[PDB]
């Protein structure tokens, strides 16, 4: 099957803590449990070596933790993309700088 | 005369965003009602 | 007998019953959080 | 002057529709993950 | 008594802790649809 884009953006699907989603899994599969008692990036980058012939940090985080989210535009009711990989130092990434945006002013 | 006709779509639609509100404001009277007799049988049984 | 099993309806009916009691709870959650969309579907048809 | 502002104000609230509605895209994903496995270990 | 007992905290535990999380699910599931609340009544608040 090919890879389509845009269900990236339309699958209801998102971001989590998941600490309240690891407790509400751990008291859910120990019922369950009481009634019956190199990884696959490092071959990613000879995959692209051997391909390309080269290193491409422009396809470095093709690789890597990627974001792709939509919203849209309060002028002409558009659309467009917010995007945040993992290595960015730019915001949504998860290699950066403290401090960040705080949604207080949104909803004070 | 186009003051005449956008706060005409602001308005009707302004009641609409408020038969949304109605309807959204409703969504959390659902599981206080729900999971409140679900409640009952913690720690009796 | 009588020692063994009449509290086991105490574990069996309350276990026989959270099948009902959430299944209940599903569809009166989409019953009542559909309507919501819906209604914003009629924003879309003013504006 | 009020006609530029009075359409600007409505487009904002077009996409508003879109930036809730989007953000109203869980309300029917938000339960199935707090029902559905928890049933079975009822059975 | 440690076989017809511990058949038993096999399942007196289990219905006990079905029933917790369903006191979490009413809380984590409407403090992100208030912020839903929130912003519906804020589309109109930008009118």
């Amino acid at each position: 099957p090919p890879i389509s884009p845009e269900e990236q953006l339309t699958a209801p699907g998102g971001d989590t803590a998941t600490a309240e989603d690891v407790s509400i899994t751990q008291e859910n599969e120990e019922i369950l449990a009481l009634v019956q008692r190199r990884s696959l990036v490092e071959w990613l980058d000879r995959g692209w070596e051997a391909l390309a012939g080269g290193d491409r940090p422009d396809w470095l985080w093709s690789r890597r933790s990627i974001s792709v989210v939509l919203r849209h535009h309060y002028g002409t009711k558009q659309r467009f993309v917010v995007v945040s990989y993992e290595n960015s130092v730019a915001w949504g990434g998860r290699r950066a700088r403290p401090p960040r945006l705080s949604s207080e002013l949104a909803t004070a | 005369e186009r003051a005449a006709v956008l706060q005409a779509q602001r308005t009707a639609a302004a009641a609409a965003l408020e038969n949304a509100a109605l309807q959204a404001a409703e969504l959390p009277v659902d599981i206080e009602r729900r999971i409140r007799p679900i409640e009952q049988q913690v720690h009796h049984i | 007998r009588r020692t063994g099993r009449s509290a086991l309806a105490v574990l069996i009916r309350a276990c026989r019953r959270i099948q009902q009691q959430l299944q209940r709870t599903r569809r009166a959650l989409f019953q009542r959080s559909n309507a919501v969309l819906t209604s914003l579907h009629h924003v879309r048809m003013l504006l």
